[PDB]
RNA sequence: ACAUUUAACUAAAACCCCUACGCAUUUAUAUAGAGGAGACAAGUAAGUGUACUGGAAAGUGCACUUGGACG
RNA sequence: AUAGGUUUGGUCCUAGCCUUUCUAUUAGCUCUUAGUAAGAUUACACAUGCAAGCAUCCCCGUUCCAGUGAGUUCACCCUCUAAAUCACCACGAUCAAAAGGGACAAGCAUCAAGCACGCAGCAAUGCAGCUCAAAACGCUUAGCCUAGCCACACCCCCACGGGAAACAGCAGUGAUUAACCUUUAGCAAUAAACGAAAGUUUAACUAAGCUAUACUAACCCCAGGGUUGGUCAAUUUCGUGCCAGCCACCGCGGUCACACGAUUAACCCAAGUCAAUAGAAGCCGGCGUAAAGAGUGUUUUAGAUCACCAAUAAAGCUAAAACUCACCUGAGUUGUAAAAAACUCCAGUUGACACAAAAUAGACUACGAAAGUGGCUUUAACAUAUCUGAACACACAAUAGCUAAGACCCAAACUGGGAUUAGAUACCCCACUAUGCUUAGCCCUAAACCUCAACAGUUAAAUCAACAAAACUGCUCGCCAGAACACUACGAGCCACAGCUUAAAACUCAAA
């Protein structure tokens, strides 16, 4: 572009940053509605432990439960953070271990 | 690289290199010049190189250009009193035009140094305040004075917790 | 729409208006129903535009291109 | 950025995503001392206690301080000039309202027109004007330009009035959020209010309390967190076997797993560590083939320095070849790899005979802005002695298509018949429509391409990623910033109504 065109257009106008599943918040509180498992997309194979949660904002979302063995049931309270599960498409929230009902992974 | 011929013109150093600071009487500067004709060559250069500097040093003076309206180039300055100053610039180089306008309507170096000294007084070195305005924030930064408790804890006798 | 009284051998008292807003107007939410995109999951050269046929897959007509072939 | 990882069988280029750095909040785990700084998520609702007195009565103050960030170009400069302080006799300084002039945040032009937004006159009244693609009008977002400033003080902008009964003062509480400080003391200092003054009052403030949020300094015994496949510093044994599980990106896990779990050892930081979130840091680069020169030309406000042959409109005209008609002659003609259908008012010679198309020339490379233009004659006729200049303004735009009428040789979507085929809703043969033609209107799309934007200039440099078409420079307009969603949705405009122009977002991916 020429100098006249650059002056006409002005400084670049950067689009606003997209808000993620947590909507720009570190963590979110949620109530577990149901627990289930999902299968990875296929370079891999497993049964990933997941749960649907109604967040404090009212939106329902699918979350992954990290670690070996969880004791989450319906109506329980959990704290969910960001971070995509690379194997599960559409799962962009992760349950925080050791907060509210979701306890730490049992040793061994 | 930077766009356009002579990109140095679009740097703050070049813009600040000008030496023409108009007196407060000047309000408007019209520049009538011709795009073609050897006798106007300097005037064209005067438009190309020195008008940005003049405007940079004189932000409130209205500078306006006119092209191929008269057979010869000339400058006209309008003063606050209503007087008009006509400067014929045909056959003159751009440096000559700068020197002429500086001589006839430019503040001399004495006035500029006086203004700088006046600006100096506003920033009193003894005043204490934010670094944006003062050299030092607190007297505790002065050696020999009681230092800040943030860096050196005060003796227990000087603290209210152990005076109460 | 609406209006100047008392008082005055020192000087004072008195003063107060009625109308709007709705079957108007703006945007948004919920809801019947309909439809998309994504994820998962599994011989007639090639095209562009346009038109018809066909339930589709595709075929054909007209003009244009080589980003094909012609030892 | 001193950069690095990641597309491919491989190389180069382009391009996104991520890594390494520094902050703040929150979460997990852990946490010794001292000093200092800082300290609800919520303009939601608030129990309780304080936060404004002074003073010989009048007045003065409670319009300040303190709080919050809901709304939002009232903050800044100049002119003029109130109130206030001091001169107080004013001359005037200081300070600073109202009024006038100027300046002043971000995103969206799919918000493009606003609809009275001006001027002149003493008025009467007259003129029809004013703003706007250099962004008016409009919607959305946000306290700001921080010695501080602006705005608000429960709501109806305001507060006569109404809803109704107010902590966005300090301490504190309920609800809510990922977000969580004591219902301390004193007016000893400074500041403010009052007083003539000694002085009095103050949840301003000062001195304390709580909190790893940060900085500084320590520590007599006292260390935790994360990581160890590459980017990127650092794994020994086992357990498990595409399961359990792990990853910021690339990826690992199928019996020898440095990538999962335990364990050993090691690496980084350290009273911290670092998981999540949000910031800090960006177009002077490009447009033949990667995104981008959007079919063609003109001009406006502006910017720049480069100041005869094949055009197109009219009118006329016709040399071949068709079709149709007539005589004469023959019984077959057509169809093809081969056949069947079809015709037999068929076929051959001769003669007459278009509103269709324009061999050879043309092995030419011309005219026109492009689209296009190639039979003959004639009349009009091919802008501009600077250049650039529009998706929308003004004009045009192959083929196809839609309205009206007309012409109809040939060709031919479609539609029938014949044949083939497992089937043929195609290919082959026959017939025949819309359409190709003229007239008057529309429609406005193409691989509308030399896939090279217009003007001016250079052949010197390493010519130069590659290929295409040798490499560049100046200047201007247009356009482009990962893929797909998407020649799409919505909005707007249109003689278009299954249409054209402009043209997104959500979800998804690490590529394309
Ligand atoms: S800043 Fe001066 S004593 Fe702290
Ligand atoms: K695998
Ligand atoms: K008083
Ligand atoms: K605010
Ligand atoms: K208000
Ligand atoms: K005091
Ligand atoms: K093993
Ligand atoms: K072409
Ligand atoms: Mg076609
Ligand atoms: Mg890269
Ligand atoms: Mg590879
Ligand atoms: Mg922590
Ligand atoms: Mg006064
Ligand atoms: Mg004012
Ligand atoms: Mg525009
Ligand atoms: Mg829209
Ligand atoms: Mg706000
Ligand atoms: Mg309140
Ligand atoms: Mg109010
Ligand atoms: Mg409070
Ligand atoms: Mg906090
Ligand atoms: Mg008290
Ligand atoms: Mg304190
Ligand atoms: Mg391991
Ligand atoms: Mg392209
Ligand atoms: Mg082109
Ligand atoms: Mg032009
Ligand atoms: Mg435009
Ligand atoms: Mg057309
Ligand atoms: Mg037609
Ligand atoms: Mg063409
Ligand atoms: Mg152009
Ligand atoms: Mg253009
Ligand atoms: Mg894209
Ligand atoms: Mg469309």
């Amino acid at each position: 572009a020429t100098l006249n065109q650059m002056h006409r257009l002005g400084p670049p106008k950067r689009p606003p940053r997209k808000l993620g599943p947590t909507e720009g918040r570190p963590q979110l509180k949620g109530v577990v509605l149901c627990t289930f498992t999902r299968k990875p997309k296929k370079p891999n194979s497993a049964n990933r432990k997941c749960c649907r949660v109604r967040l404090s904002t009212g939106r329902e979302a699918v979350c992954f439960i990290p670690g070996e063995g969880h004791t989450l049931q319906e109506h329980q309270i959990v704290l969910v953070e960001g971070g995509r599960t690379q194997d599960l498409p559409g799962v962009k929230l992760t349950v925080v271990r050791g907060k509210y009902d979701c306890g730490h992974v049992q040793k061994k | 690289p930077m766009k356009g011929r002579f990109p140095i013109r679009r740097t703050l150093q070049y813009l600040s290199q000008g030496n023409v600071v108009f007196k407060d009487s000047v309000k408007v500067m019209t520049v009538n010049y011709n795009t073609h004709g050897e006798l106007g060559e300097g005037a064209r250069k005067f438009v190309f190189f020195n008008i940005p500097q003049i405007q940079y040093k004189n932000p409130w003076v209205q500078i306006m250009m006119f092209k191929n309206m008269t057979p010869s180039p000339f400058l006209r300055f309008y003063l606050d009193s209503g007087e008009q100053v006509l400067v014929d610039v045909e056959t003159k180089s751009n440096k000559e035009i700068m020197e002429h306008i500086r001589k006839i309507l430019g503040k001399n170096e004495e006035t500029l140094r006086e203004e700088e000294e006046e600006k100096k007084q506003l920033s009193h070195p003894a005043n204490f305040g934010p670094r944006k305005y003062c050299l030092r924030e607190c007297i505790c930064e002065v050696e020999g004075q009681v230092p800040c408790p943030s860096l050196v804890p005060l003796p227990k006798e000087m603290r209210g917790k152990y005076k109460a």
